[PDB]
């Protein structure tokens, strides 16, 4: 009954390549290689140990599921960011005038601080005052 | 007189009318601009997080 | 009818600076924005009763709950207003009687409020509007999400 945990049961099938129903170091280990992510010794423990709460050397995807949606659970699907962009940007510019976003992110909802819309500006305001949003989307979307 | 009185629930729908209208303007702003705050705080806290990483490289292969 | 969740949504949107309160004079558009509509008189008396300039979350849950009226509640009373306007029996009202009657007798509207009622309104080559059809607007419009 959800979207998000769908998808990061998809990711652990992937990364469960041995079709064990869980990770250990070996295999994570050799998951990171496969797909290119380099991590260096004290960072892989720190993310073996993140997902391995029970600390038993097996990451099962209960344990995995709850540390990605620790981390992602307030993130949406790709459609459900475009379709809030496209509220500022009714038609399909791609494009949304950097003063708008900008009362709108810092007044509205859960405001964004200055510091937050500045690192999203330093994505995404390619030209001087204009936000392209896309070149945020594809990064989390590739 | 007597209108006056009959009018009064036409003037209490309508500003409803005005004020539902505005409303739901607000509203797709507010919800919108929430959905977008939610991404970029995640995504600037995740950003350099290697489960990220790997997850990212994952997203295209799957269903 | 509202859900707890759609009702703190509204008051959060009307609390802009998120200090928890709302002007009391907002609490009319507030109970509006989720689909009950006080008369002035019905307002007034509910203002009196919090004896505040503003209220919080709590407050607005409270006299949102209470049976004020919403539109369908009101279908009949505006339909039989109309009707007994109607002087050729046609179903239709003059468009320049319906801003008179609005604008300047009872809890009279303001200019901007009439302007946006009045754009999304058929008028006639007589000058002529179907007036159920703009009960209908009022009682359907913009429902809530
Ligand atoms: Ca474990
Ligand atoms: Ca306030």
């Amino acid at each position: 009954g959800d979207d998000q945990v769908s998808e990061f049961k998809e990711a652990f099938e992937l990364f469960d390549s041995e079709r064990t129903g869980f990770i250990t170091k070996e295999g994570l280990q050799t998951v990171l290689k496969q797909f290119g992510v380099r991590v260096e010794p004290a960072a892989f423990n720190e993310m073996f140990n993140e997902a391995d709460a029970t600390g038993n050397g097996k990451i099962q995807f209960p344990e995995f599921l709850s540390m990605m949606g620790r981390r992602m659970k307030q993130t949406t699907s790709e459609d459900i960011l475009r379709q809030a962009f496209r509220t500022f940007d009714p038609e399909g510019t791609g494009y949304i005038p950097k003063a708008a976003l900008q009362d709108a992110l810092l007044n509205l909802g859960d405001r964004l601080k200055p510091h937050e819309f500045a690192e999203f500006l330093g994505i995404t305001e390619t030209e001087k005052g204009q936000i392209r949003y896309d070149n945020f989307i594809n990064t989390m979307f590739t | 007189r007597r209108i006056g009185e009959i009018v009064k629930v036409v003037q209490a729908a309508a500003r409803g009318w005005v004020e539902r209208k505005h409303f739901r303007q607000a509203r797709e702003k507010s919800v919108s601009a929430r959905i977008i705050q939610d991404n970029i705080r995640a995504y600037l806290e995740f950003k350099n997080w290697a489960w990220w990483k790997l997850f990212a490289k994952a997203r295209p292969l799957l269903v | 009818t509202a859900s707890a969740d759609q009702i703190q949504e509204c008051f959060q949107i009307f609390d802009k600076d998120n200090d928890g309160k709302v002007s009391i004079e907002e609490l009319g558009s507030a109970l509006r924005s989720l689909g009950k509509n006080p008369t002035n008189a019905e307002l007034n008396t509910i203002k009196g009763q919090l004896n505040a300039k503003e209220f919080d979350l709590a407050t607005f849950k409270t006299v949102y709950r209470k049976p004020i009226k919403t539109p369908t509640e009101q279908s009949k009373e505006m339909l039989d207003a109309f009707r007994a306007l109607d002087k050729e029996g046609n179903g239709t009202i003059q468009e320049a009687e319906l801003r008179q009657l609005l604008l300047n007798l009872g809890d009279a509207l303001t200019s901007s409020e009439v302007e946006e009622l009045m754009k999304e309104v058929s008028v006639s080559g007589d000058g002529a509007i179907n007036y159920e059809s703009f009960v209908d607007m009022l009682v359907t419009g913009y429902p809530l999400a």
